[PDB]
């Protein structure tokens, strides 16, 4: 919130984690971990 | 007309100082209302008189 307001100068690096063996979905930002996840079904298929 | 340049320079990462600087974006005229200068106060209001 502090940031937001205004042009920043540090780049935002998202990660994106896929487990093919349970189908766990989870996503962090710079480095921390998020609190979203999401489930998927076997046999799926998905893009980046 | 004195807050909205003061919120335009913290948006700019301004801060408060003493003297007047250009790297060190300094300026004594990021100072709380209970301690203003009647110099500066008059220089500020004169443009809408």
């Amino acid at each position: 919130p502090g940031q937001q307001g205004r042009i920043s100068h540090t780049d935002l690096v998202i990660g994106c984690l896929v487990d093919l063996a349970t189908g766990l979905m989870t996503f962090t930002a710079n480095g921390k971990e998020s609190n979203t996840f999401f489930q998927v079904e076997p046999n799926t298929k998905l893009f980046p | 007309t004195h807050e909205k340049w003061a919120f335009d320079k913290i948006q700019n990462n301004w801060s408060y100082g003493e003297n007047v600087d250009e790297e060190l974006k300094t300026h004594p005229m990021l100072r709380p209302y209970k301690t203003f200068s009647e110099k500066d106060k008059e220089i500020y209001r004169w443009p809408i008189k």
